């Protein structure tokens, strides 16, 4: 399979949104460990990562009102990862900055659209909800572990002079590496090979393999921090599993625990089934930027954790394709169902033009998907 | 607990770094050491190495460099610490008092940076105008040494180049101009820069060079005449200046990796260049200007980390890997050679250790070193006994010094007895030669013999008590039983002689050519032993009964008994001793069972004022008088022999390092002046007693890395886990040189470009000789990671179990690995079971008769059945990889490298394992030990220690939450943890081993205890003068590069114990309003005589350190 007519960079600029919308690009950010009071947006449920984008469309005046006062200020809301989405009980969450805004007053009924990205991570501490049914989080700030080579405590300084080690052109490469990079490993407990284990350019590495067979067309961060959250973004886990990885503070336990998904868990299926295969990981395929899976708004305001495959199974198409509001322009949407349940699991995507490649696609959301470890 | 004192038994031996220069005095050379926290002073003699002054510092010496500033008339010294703490130091003398002086300090850290891939650098220019440090990428910090800059107040140049390897300022420039190494995308390079002294920014270097050796790391300023730069790499060394290049890549470097170097002359024609393998070179500048570079090899030294070139040959190995050395370099005849001269201990890396039994005198083994250098290191406490001189002459049964010249005060005769024998050798200097003695028997078996009052000399034997003279040398006088009977025991002292017989105790005394019979009393029971020491005539008696098993101390001459104590039990008295220790009289008595009991004395009373017991040994205990400096001392010849002492008023038992003493008397001849006469079952010794206790190490080389250890005492020998690294033949692998593993008696194996590989072994080394017994190597590609030695299940056999892993380079986690159970029987290694497990197996611990196993990130606990095997019970799949396992009870303590501890609690009547509680903090972590079922120790990032507890205790997520109760900035890298008490307010014993060879104690404190200390502490800091004024508190507070908290729940015992040597006036400034507790909760007004008990008490909870300063 090859991506032939398709602008790769036009999912990530949610053009479905409409026309051009205010920039902001002034950052903030809270001392780490810091007890804040940030707004929280009742109608989202998603989980939000550092780094990652939110489109959101807001219509009830309350929504409107609380987005017009917060462009007026830090521009940032709180989004909660909901481990009881009906009792409204959450003890995470990240903090969104919005980054492009857009008004609209066409017939007398306003809407907001805004597109915000994920900063911080935090613990809550208590929900109030205030008069206009706006909810204020108190929320500790969660801070980012930054750790430094295993070996900068152990280490020699005669051996230290041997820490930086020449350009990477490749196993007989990363086996002199790993002899340089953990040579003062013998002053220890441990052999070299363990210490590789926790060394996060070498998982950075293992994971990039992986990243390679799903994007097979080097847009990736350098920064372990922002690799760990890239690679979480797209990994299409059930919610509890994104909590936990959500919790984790440093990016070398982040960037195991992605290791660990991307080896073992290798199937999907329904989330409201558990007995009928979706798809599984040699479909999974970036039609974006971001890679195989991004948040993108519907009509109404609803977010969708939207995954591109190229093949899916067991899923009955109902309705026509429609083009309206595609979040892939050239494709039309078809809403596909469990075959078993009935669920609905996302939809087919469909090519308007014969010279478009791929002519067909899936797009399926995260909510309505399960991983599942095959035996 | 909550609440831990951590104490140093053993300072860091390993050495970061070494100096040259004239600190002490502009006409004394001396040789600066620096082991981490500590900074030792030497001044280079043409005899050897003379220490002059040993100081401590509230740092870890990142930096140590010598300078001479204008108007300066000596040295001064640059020191910069890891936690950023600048200082520069004078070296202050006057008469015999040392003082190191603070003449600038100031902490050059930045509120933002980077610190760079190869660490600090600090470096001073040739004309000492500022100190250039070189701490972040990107910048280049200044400080100029200006008289008045005392708070070192630097400035930041931005160096554009972000990653340097190495950088040094050059010689005969026209201003103050960097040499330095870099990387960047398209290759390695040199490139040099002028510091603008007004500008304060760089200026255009006089000379670049890009494209240097891909692997150059080490710049050399070469000085005037020739000047520029030296730059060493991996295969080549090349020379750089304005316009001249030199090249060379010799074959006798290609092999080597060379990681230190050192000027030998100021010209700078010669240099002295190290390797990782121990290669000493000397790199020679060849002038014809400077035409060529030649490198020669000179020999093998320890694996340096610095070289330092003293004078007249000799050259300063310092090592963190192996021992310490001075070597002489003896080079036309012959080509240029390194020869030895002295070699100094170094126990780091300690990686692993356990501790021996084995009374709480333990050894403590280590498994130190790195490849060549590797070894074990037995570490004992004691007194030892410097031997000179050995008589083979078996079956000893006692020892008399003896003056057989009138005339001289010396001893010149030692006579020993045997099982009806009696032998006499004279000493002449250092020559003994078999004797007669005339009017002596050799017929009977003596009992005692020695010189007696007027001239005379006595010899009691089974027989008779023969008075001898001295002028006529025959027997003037002999006193025989009335009805020829055997006497049984006897007792002497110069003026009266008290033999036994049976039970009926005859009291002669001594007279001019006779021996007057003054009583014949018979006591109750049988005698068994008895003793006349006067405290020159003995109005007192001591007695010991043979049916009644009691000790007794009768009048005399009236033979009424004064005092009767009951020993009671029923193993019969050996010896019975009444001596003087400082002025307090003592009746020490020693059991059949090596029980020493001891009671008061009194001259006139006679009562017993004590009824302490001490248990020496296994086999009866000889007690024996000697004169120790200008005080008595007794010397306890047991199955393990001791010397009784009195410490403060209060009897003290000092352990002696000698296998078997079974006799022993006190020798003072003229060849071997206040020595003693020692003697064991087949030899006879004369050794000299030690001035002061110190530690006593014994090195065993294996020459390859040890990495395990385990001690079974049944088998009476150790089993040690090693590696050797072996090249890849020609012939299709081969050891780099014979080692433990390939030096053994006898071996086996687990089955039938020059690029390295990994042999592991298992190595059975015997615990007295310290041979290696057997070595089993095993597979090709198995890496050895744990080690036990215990007894499983049912089985009384005691096993020797590893657990392995196979490591493929081309595989990340490891897939597969085994615990092979051995037996070490007779003389060979047997392999009883073998279990394949699909992981790594990274711990292992005896739990409960069971093999508790960590694979991979599963915590299995295995059955030991009837038909030998290893049977699963259960198992834990944790989130985190098992790395460390601890076990107390029923309880388990998981624990991973990025400090994720996890509780875990053996369900009996369920099979399995619940999580109790778990603390996740992602840090990286070295070790981890269990003090009680609630408190446990681990070793962070960056050289900390800290204790967390199971809360716890309302909620559910308070019960599963550990709550961190202690921090602290140690300073060192622990590797292993293990309980112990190496010694005889401090609860428990857990010991540590580091990286730099340091070996300390963490034990628990009352919180009424850690509140005194603490405030203790408190009132120190502010009498204590700090080196380079660190607060003790910043030193303290536990560090990372991204936070810094106070240290709280541990008290420094090193500090505590400085009380000691502070004035007694400020020890009163220290204890004002302290709340000294005396075990009421009744705090009273502390005084200086109640601390200098307790910090006295503290001390003697560790090994004590050696004195430095000659
Ligand atoms: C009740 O949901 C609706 C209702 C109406 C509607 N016009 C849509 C949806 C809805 O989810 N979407 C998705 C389909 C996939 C896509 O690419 N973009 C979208 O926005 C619609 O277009
Ligand atoms: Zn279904």
């Amino acid at each position: 399979p090859n991506i032939i007519n398709f602008d790769t960079s036009l999912p990530t600029s949610h053009t479905y949104l409409g026309a051009d919308m205010e920039e902001f690009h002034g950052r903030t950010l809270h001392d780490d460990d810091s007890c804040q009071v940030i707004p929280v947006l009742p109608q989202v449920m998603m989980i939000l990562i550092p780094g990652q984008t939110l489109p959101l469309q807001l219509f009830h005046p309350q929504e409107v009102s609380m987005v017009r006062n917060l462009i007026q200020k830090d521009r940032t809301f709180a989004v909660l990862a909901y481990s009881n989405v009906q009792e409204r009980e959450a003890q995470f969450g990240t903090t969104a900055e919005i980054y492009a805004y857009r008004e609209e007053q066409d017939f007398g009924i306003e809407i907001v659209k805004v597109k915000a990205i994920g900063r911080q991570r935090f613990k809550v501490l208590e929900l109030r909800t205030q008069s206009d049914g706006i909810q204020q989080a108190k929320v500790q700030i969660l801070p980012e572990c930054v750790l430094p080579s295993t070996m900068s405590a152990v280490q020699l300084e005669s051996l230290n002079k041997c820490q930086i080690f020449p350009s990477k052109p490749s196993y007989k490469w990363w086996q002199k590496y790993q002899k340089r990079k953990f040579h003062c490993a013998n002053l220890t407990s441990w052999p070299r090979w363990l210490y590789s284990l926790y060394d996060a350019e070498t998982l950075m590495d293992r994971i990039k393999k992986q990243l390679r067979e799903w994007d097979e067309n080097d847009s990736l961060p350098s920064n372990p921090i922002d690799f760990s959250y890239r690679v979480a973004a797209c990994l299409p886990i059930d919610d509890v599993l994104r909590i936990q990885l959500l919790k984790i503070g440093s990016a070398i336990q982040r960037l195991r625990c992605e290791l660990d998904i991307m080896n073992k868990c290798t199937s999907l299926c329904c989330k409201q089934c558990q007995e009928t295969e979706i798809t599984t990981k040699n479909e999974i395929f970036s039609l974006s930027l971001c890679g195989p899976m991004a948040a993108y708004v519907n009509p109404h305001g609803y977010v969708h954790e939207t995954l591109t495959v190229y093949k899916a199974c067991n899923l009955n198409l109902i309705g026509r394709p429609s083009t309206e509001h595609s979040w892939f322009p050239g494709y039309a949407w078809t809403v596909a169902q469990c075959k078993i349940c009935a669920s609905h699991i996302g939809w087919k995507f469909t090519a308007t033009k014969k010279d478009m490649s791929p002519q067909k696609f899936w797009g399926l959301t995260r909510s309505a998907l399960l991983p599942t470890i095959p035996d | 607990m909550s609440y831990n004192y951590v104490v140093t038994a053993q300072k860091p031996t390993a050495v970061n770094g070494c100096v040259t220069g004239h600190f002490t005095s502009a006409e004394d050379l001396n040789l600066l050491i620096a082991k981490n926290t500590r900074l030792e002073i030497y001044v280079v003699t043409a005899e050897g190495l003379r220490p002059v002054k040993e100081v401590g510092m509230y740092g870890k010496i990142a930096v140590m460099e010598l300078f001479r500033p204008k108007g300066e008339s000596k040295d001064l010294l640059f020191i910069l610490t890891a936690k950023y703490n600048a200082c520069i130091l004078e070296y202050k003398q006057s008469g015999e008092s040392i003082d190191i002086i603070t003449r600038a300090h100031g902490n050059v850290q930045d509120r933002i940076g980077r610190p760079s891939e190869t660490g600090i650098i600090g470096i001073i220019d040739p004309e000492c105008r500022m100190i250039g440090l070189r701490l972040y990428d990107g910048l280049f910090k200044v400080i100029p040494l200006d008289r008045d800059n005392k708070e070192l107040k630097a400035f930041n140049i931005r160096l554009e180049e972000l990653h340097v390897i190495d950088v040094k300022f050059l010689y005969g420039c026209q201003a103050p101009t960097i040499c330095f190494v870099y990387q960047d995308p398209q290759g390695r390079h040199v490139k040099t820069y002028e510091v603008s002294l007004r500008e304060k920014e760089f200026n255009k270097g006089p000379w670049k060079q890009e494209n240097v050796e891909a692997e150059a790391s080490m710049v050399i300023a070469v000085p005037e005449p020739f000047g520029g730069a030296i730059i060493i790499g991996q295969e080549s060394i090349t020379y750089h200046n304005g316009d001249k290049y030199l090249a060379i890549a010799p074959p006798i470097i290609k092999q080597s990796t060379i990681v230190c170097h050192n000027r030998v002359d100021p010209n700078g024609s010669r240099y002295l260049l190290g390797d990782m393998e121990g290669r000493l070179f000397m790199l020679l500048l060849e002038k014809e200007t400077l035409k060529d570079l030649r490198v020669e090899l000179l020999g093998e030294t320890s694996i340096a980390e610095c070289l330092t070139y003293l004078d007249n040959g000799v050259v300063f190995v310092g090592s963190r890997l192996g021992d310490s050395q001075l070597v002489k370099l003896n080079v036309n005849e012959q080509g240029s050679y390194v020869v030895a001269m002295e070699t100094f201990t170094n126990l780091g890396p300690i990686v692993d250790m356990c501790v021996v039994d084995l009374q709480g005198q333990g050894q403590l083994v280590t498994c130190s070193g790195a490849f060549k250098e590797g070894s074990l290191r037995i570490i004992r406490n004691g007194i030892g006994i410097h031997e000179h001189a050995s008589i083979d002459l078996p079956g000893i049964k006692g020892l008399w010094p003896l003056r057989s010249d009138p005339n001289r005060e010396t001893d010149d005769t030692l006579v020993l007895s045997f099982v009806g024998q009696t032998r006499v050798l004279m000493l002449n200097g250092e020559e003994v030669e078999e004797t007669e003695l005339m009017g002596f028997v050799d017929d009977q078996q003596t009992f005692f013999c020695g010189n007696v009052a007027h001239q005379q000399l006595i010899q009691i034997t089974s027989a008779s008590v023969r008075l001898v003279s001295q002028e006529p040398k025959a027997l003037v006088s002999e006193w025989k039983e009335p009805q020829a009977k055997n006497i049984s025991v006897a007792s002497c002292n110069s003026s009266q002689v008290v033999v036994a017989v049976g039970r009926a105790l005859y009291y002669l005394q001594i007279h001019p050519q006779e021996l007057r019979q003054i009583s014949h009393t018979e006591m109750e029971h049988e005698v068994a032993c008895l003793d006349i020491t006067p405290l020159g005539l003995s109005p007192l008696c001591a007695i010991g009964l043979w049916t009644d098993i009691s000790a007794r101390i009768l009048k005399l001459p009236s033979f009424e008994l004064l005092h009767k104590e009951m020993l009671g039990g029923e193993i019969i008295p050996r010896s019975i001793l009444m001596t003087t220790f400082e002025s307090s009289h003592y009746l020490l008595c020693a059991l059949g069972d090596g029980a020493l009991f001891y009671f008061g004395l009194n001259i006139e009373t006679g009562l017993l004022s004590d009824r302490k017991k001490v248990t020496l040994g296994t086999q009866p205990t000889v007690l024996r008088t000697f004169r120790s400096l200008s005080t008595t001392n007794v010397f306890a010849c047991s199955d393990r022999p001791t010397v009784i002492y009195s410490s403060n008023h209060k009897l003290v038992f000092s352990n002696v390092n000698l296998k078997e003493v079974n006799y022993m008397c006190p020798l003072n001849s003229d060849g071997y002046p206040d020595s003693l006469a020692l003697a064991n079952n087949s030899t006879l010794t004369i050794g000299t007693i030690d001035e002061i206790q110190k530690l006593h190490i014994r090195t065993v080389p294996l020459y390859e890395s040890p990495r395990k250890i385990c001690y079974q005492e049944v088998s009476q020998c150790f089993g040690v886990l090693s590696s050797r690294i072996e090249v890849q033949d020609t012939s299709g692998t081969t050891a780099l040189r014979p080692s433990a593993s390939t030096q053994a008696l006898s071996s086996s194996v687990s089955s039938s470009f020059g690029e390295e590989v990994e042999v592991h072994n298992l190595l059975i080394i015997d615990q007295h000789t310290f041979e290696v017994l057997h070595a089993h190597q095993f597979l090709q590609n198995e890496y050895a990671l744990s080690l036990v030695s215990c007894k499983l299940g049912k089985d009384p056999n005691t096993y020797f179990i590893v657990g392995t892993a196979m490591v493929y380079p081309e595989e990340a986690e490891p897939k597969q690995g085994r615990i092979v159970v051995f037996q070490y029987s007779d003389g060979k290694l047997q392999t009883v079971a073998e279990k394949e497990v699909k992981g790594a197996v990274y711990s292992m611990v005896e739990f409960n008769g069971k093999l508790l196993a960590s694979i991979n990130s599963t915590v299995r606990l295995y059955e030991w059945t009837t038909e030998k095997e290893l049977r699963t019970e259960c198992n834990h799949y944790n989130n985190i990889m098992a790395l460390y396992l601890k076990t107390k009870g029923d309880f388990i303590l998981v624990g991973d490298l990025m400090r994720s501890v996890l509780l875990l609690a053996y369900k009996p009547m369920e099979g399995n394992f619940e999580e109790i509680a778990r603390d996740f903090n992602p840090n990286w972590m070295s070790a981890v030990e269990i003090l009680d079922d609630d408190n446990f120790l681990g070793a962070e990032n960056a050289f900390n220690l800290f204790v967390c507890q199971k809360d716890s205790a309302t909620t559910d997520e308070e019960r599963q939450h550990l709550q961190e109760v202690g921090l602290f900035h140690l300073g060192e890298f622990v590797n292993v943890f293990c309980h112990g008490s190496l010694v005889m307010p401090t609860q428990g014993s857990v010991l540590f081993g580091t990286v730099n060879g340091m070996i300390g104690l963490v034990t628990s404190l009352s919180e009424s205890w850690y509140n005194l200390l603490l405030d203790m502490q408190n009132r120190l800091n502010k009498v204590i003068k700090s080196v380079g004024k660190i607060e003790h508190s910043f030193w303290r507070s536990f560090h990372t590069e991204r936070k810094t908290e106070p240290a709280t729940g541990f008290i420094d015992g090193d500090l505590i114990e400085s009380f000691l040597d502070i004035s007694r006036p400020k020890m009163q400034e220290v204890v004002a309003n302290l709340q000294y507790d005396d075990g009421s909760g009744m705090k009273r007004e502390a005084t200086a005589d109640d601390l200098i008990k307790v910090v006295e008490e503290l001390t003697r909870i560790h090994w004590s350190h050696p004195q430095f300063e000659k």
